[PDB]
C-alpha cells in the first residue's frame, strides 16, 4: 500500500506568482518593487500563501544580518509595511515571526560601513519603529 | 388500456384540404371516433385473411381482401414494392409531413432489367423424425518490504527494548539515536511505538510505556532521519501516554507520574522542533490540553498530565492558561485539608497535582509580583502556593549570587 | 494570470539510476553496519588488535553443535 | 496486520486472525518565547516549496489520543503500514 503523491497547496500561478514577487521586492528595480509592494498591498488571495511570505521575511533577516546589508533590509521591511496594511489577509498569527524580525532591525548592531548609510540606518530604525508601532 | 381512437386535430387538418374554414371541436370528435371505429374493424379483418390463409406477416393483400369484404371501394396502387417514407417540411409555423414524390423517364421502364421467371409449385418429402430424434439432414434445423540485513535489525532492536536486560536496551537506544541509515525502518519503527503504546489498555504496563518513550526520544536525537512525515504517528502516542487516566497496574504504588513528566518534556520537544505555521502542532496540543484541564469531571492523573504538558511548553502558556484557574486550587483543597473518605487514591493525585502546580506557579509568580512578596501567599490560594513563591525568589537570589 | 484560474504541482521525482543505486548501496552499508556494531557490542567480542572494542568489533566466534546444518543449509528459498 | 510492523505486540497479545479556550489564547504570539529571536550583536513547474504531512496538517490525529483506557468513546483497529512515497530517503 503506498499513501497517494501529495499536491503542494498553492498553484503554479500561485507559486511562480510568489516567485516573481519575492524576486521583485529584493529592489534590484525601483518600478519592479514598488508595483510587488503594492500587489502585496492589495491582492486578496494573498492568504493560504501567507505562510512562506512570512517565512521568507523571517528568514531573511536573520540572515540578512549576519552581513549588515541595509537594502536587503530596507527592502525586507518595506515588504512587512506592505503585508500590514493589506485588509483582507489575518496577521496575527503570523506576527509572532513578524515582531523579532523588526526588532532585529532598530536594535541591532551594523555590520557594514559604521558611518555613511547611518543616515539610512536611522531611517532603518525610523522603519522598523513605524511599523513596530 | 383505453379506447385509442385518431387524435381530433388531425380532422382540422382533413375539413380544410376540402375547403371547411371553421369546424367545431363537438364535430371533430364526432369524425374520429366513427373513422378510428372503421379502421379496427379492417385491421381485424385483414387479421383474419393472415390466420386462414397462413401466413403471420399482415401483408398488404389482406386490407384488400377485406376493403372487398366490406363493399367499399378498393385502394389502388399498394402492391408495388415500397416502404414508409415521410419528408418533415418545418415552415413559418406550419409544421407538417409529406411524400415527395419523385419522376422517371418512361423509356427507363421500357428498358428496365426483368427479373428472373418463377418456379412451379412442388413436392417434396423427407423425414421429420425417425421413431425418435430428428435426423441430421440438410432440411432440418441444426441441432516496500525490507531486506533480510535491515529485517535482522528492526528484530533485535525491537526486541531489545522489550525488557530483558537494560544494557542491550541501552545500546539499543544508543544505535537507534546515533546510526545515519535507519530510514526505510522508520515507518516500521512508529508503527511498533503506536501499537505498543496503544497494547497498554489490554495491559497497562507501566514499565513498557517507559521503555517505547525512551524509543521516542532516542529517535528524536538521531540528526540524520527527518520525523515530518511520521510526526502524526508520535504524537497521539506520547499525548496518551500523558493524560490517559490509568497509567498502572497497581495505580496506588506505580509512579505513572514520572511516565507523565518524561511524556510531557517529551512532547515539549516534539512541538518546538516540528511546529511550524502550516501545521499548528502546538496550538492543537495545547487546546487538547486546555480543554482536558478546564472541563471538570476529568481524574486527578489526567488533570497532572494536562499540567504537566502546559507547563513544559513554556512561560508564557502558565502565564495565560494556569494562572486564571489558580482558584480551581481551592477545589482541590476542597477535597485534601477535609475528606470524608480519606484511604481513598484521590489524596495522593491530589497533592501530587498541588505540588506540581506549585512547583510551576513559583517562577510565574516571581515573574510578575514585587520583590517584596510579605503576604502574597495570604493573597494566593490556601497561602501554600505564596509560600512556594517566596521560596522560588530565595531560589532566584542564590541563583544570582552563583552567577 | 492567477487572480481566478489554479493547476496543482507535485514534487520533484528522482528517477536517476546513479543517485538511485548510490542511496540503495550507502543505505545497505550503513544498515549492515549499524546491525554488526550493535551486536558485537551486545555480546562476547574479539578483537584483531589489543582492547579494540570501539573500532572494529568483532562478533566472537561460537561453536555449534552441529555446523553443517547452519553452513549447508540454504535461508532463503 | 498480525505479521506486519507490531506483531511483536500481536503475538504478546495473543489475538490470531490472519474563555480560556478562546482562540486568541491560543495564537503563538501569546504562546512563545518570541523575545528570545531578537538578534542582538550576532556573531515553478515541479514545488519549489516542500510538502507538508497531510495527516498531520488536515487529519485529526487528536482522535487517536486514548483518553480513558475503560471508557474509550470509539473502537481502535488495527493500523496497516501505508509507507508514504512523498517522504525522500525511502528508496520506494
Amino acid at each position: 500500500r503506498l499513501k497517494p503523491r501529495s499536491i503542494h497547496e498553492l498553484s503554479v500561478e500561485q507559486q511562480l506568482y510568489y516567485k516573481e514577487i519575492t524576486e521583485a521586492c529584493v529592489g534590484s528595480c525601483e518600478a519592479k518593487r514598488a508595483e510587488a509592494l503594492q500587489s502585496i498591498a492589495t491582492d486578496p488571495g494573498l492568504y493560504q500563501m501567507l505562510p512562506r511570505f512570512s517565512t521568507f521575511i523571517s528568514e531573511g533577516v536573520r540572515v540578512n544580518v549576519v552581513q549588515n546589508n541595509l537594502a536587503l533590509l530596507i527592502y525586507l521591511m518595506r515588504m512587512v509595511k506592505a503585508l500590514m496594511d493589506n485588509p483582507t489577509l489575518y496577521l496575527e498569527k503570523y506576527v509572532h515571526e513578524l515582531i523579532p524580525a523588526v526588532m532585529t532591525c532598530i536594535v541591532s548592531r551594523q555590520l557594514c560601513l559604521r558611518p555613511d548609510v547611518d543616515n539610512h540606518w536611522a531611517l532603518r530604525d525610523f522603519a522598523a519603529r513605524l511599523v513596530a508601532q | 388500456l383505453s379506447n385509442t381512437v385518431l387524435p381530433s386535430e388531425s380532422m382540422k387538418v382533413v375539413a380544410e384540404s376540402m375547403g371547411i374554414a371553421q369546424i367545431q371541436e363537438e364535430t371533430c370528435q364526432l369524425l374520429t371516433d366513427e373513422v378510428s371505429y372503421r379502421i379496427k374493424e379492417i385491421a381485424q379483418d385483414a387479421l383474419k385473411f393472415m390466420h386462414m390463409g397462413k401466413r403471420q406477416k399482415l401483408t398488404t393483400s389482406d386490407i384488400d381482401y377485406a376493403l372487398k369484404l366490406k363493399n367499399v371501394e378498393p385502394l389502388y396502387g399498394f402492391h408495388a414494392q415500397e416502404f414508409i417514407p415521410f419528408r418533415f417540411a418545418s415552415g413559418g409555423g406550419r409544421e407538417l409531413y409529406f411524400y415527395e414524390e419523385k419522376e422517371v423517364d418512361l423509356s427507363d421502364i421500357i428498358n428496365t432489367p426483368l427479373p428472373r421467371v418463377p418456379l412451379d409449385v412442388c413436392l417434396k418429402a423427407h423425414w421429420l423424425s425417425i421413431e425418435g430424434c430428428q435426423p441430421a439432414i440438410p432440411e432440418n434445423p441444426p441441432p516496500h518490504e525490507l531486506s533480510v540485513e535491515q529485517q535482522l535489525y528492526y528484530k533485535e532492536i525491537t526486541e531489545a527494548c522489550v525488557g530483558s536486560c537494560e544494557a542491550k536496551r541501552a545500546e539499543a537506544l544508543q544505535s537507534i539515536a546515533t546510526d545515519p541509515g535507519l530510514y526505510q525502518m522508520l515507518p516500521r519503527f512508529s508503527t511498533f511505538i503506536s501499537e505498543g503504546v496503544r497494547v497498554n489498555v489490554v495491559q497497562n504496563n507501566l514499565a513498557l510505556l517507559i521503555y517505547l518513550m525512551r524509543m521516542v526520544k532516542a529517535l528524536m536525537d538521531n540528526p540524520t532521519l527527518y520525523l515530518e512525515k511520521y510526526v502524526h504517528e508520535l504524537i497521539p502516542a506520547v499525548m496518551t501516554c500523558i493524560v490517559s487516566r490509568q497509567l498502572c497496574l497497581r495505580p496506588d504504588v506505580d509512579n505513572h507520574w514520572a511516565l507523565r513528566d518524561f511524556a510531557a518534556r517529551l512532547v515539549a520537544q516534539i512541538c518546538k522542533h516540528f511546529s511550524t505555521t502550516t501545521n499548528n502542532i502546538q496550538s492543537r496540543i495545547t487546546k487538547t490540553f486546555t480543554k482536558s484541564w478546564v472541563d471538570e469531571k476529568t481524574p486527578w492523573t489526567t488533570r497532572y498530565g494536562s499540567i504537566a504538558g502546559l507547563a513544559e511548553l513554556g512561560h508564557d502558556v502558565i502565564k495565560t492558561l494556569i494562572l486564571p484557574r489558580l482558584q480551581q486550587e481551592g477545589e482541590r483543597i476542597r477535597s485534601v485539608l477535609d475528606g470524608p473518605v480519606l484511604s481513598n487514591i484521590d489524596r495522593i493525585g491530589a497533592d501530587h497535582v498541588q505540588s506540581l502546580l506549585l512547583k510551576h506557579c513559583a517562577p510565574v509568580l516571581a515573574k510578575l509580583r514585587p520583590p517584596p512578596d510579605n503576604q502574597d501567599a495570604y493573597r494566593a490560594e490556601f497561602g501554600s502556593l505564596g509560600p512556594l513563591l517566596c521560596s522560588q525568589v530565595v531560589k532566584a537570589r542564590a541563583q544570582a549570587a552563583l552567577q | 494570470p492567477h487572480t481566478y484560474i489554479k493547476t496543482p504541482t507535485y514534487r520533484e521525482p528522482v528517477s536517476d539510476y546513479q543517485v538511485l543505486r548510490e542511496k540503495a548501496a550507502s543505505q545497505r552499508r550503513d544498515v549492515e553496519r549499524a546491525l554488526t556494531r550493535f551486536m558485537a557490542k551486545t555480546g562476547e567480542t574479539q578483537s584483531l588488535f589489543k582492547d579494540d572494542v570501539s573500532t572494529f568489533p568483532l562478533i566472537a566466534a561460537r561453536p555449534f553443535t552441529i555446523p553443517y546444518l547452519t553452513a549447508l543449509l540454504p535461508s532463503e528459498l | 496486520w498480525r505479521y506486519g510492523p507490531a506483531r511483536l505486540w500481536y503475538d504478546m497479545l495473543g489475538v490470531p486472525e490472519d474563555d480560556l479556550l478562546a482562540d486568541e489564547n491560543f495564537l503563538m504570539v501569546t504562546q512563545l518565547h518570541w523575545e528570545d529571536d531578537i538578534i542582538w550583536d550576532g556573531e515553478p513547474w515541479y514545488s519549489i516549496f516542500p510538502i507538508d504531512n497531510e495527516d498531520l496538517v488536515y487529519g485529526r490525529w487528536e482522535d487517536n489520543i486514548i483518553w480513558d483506557a475503560q471508557a474509550m468513546p470509539r473502537l481502535l483497529e488495527p493500523p496497516v503500514l501505508t509507507l508514504d512515497p512523498n517522504d525522500e530517503n525511502l528508496i520506494l
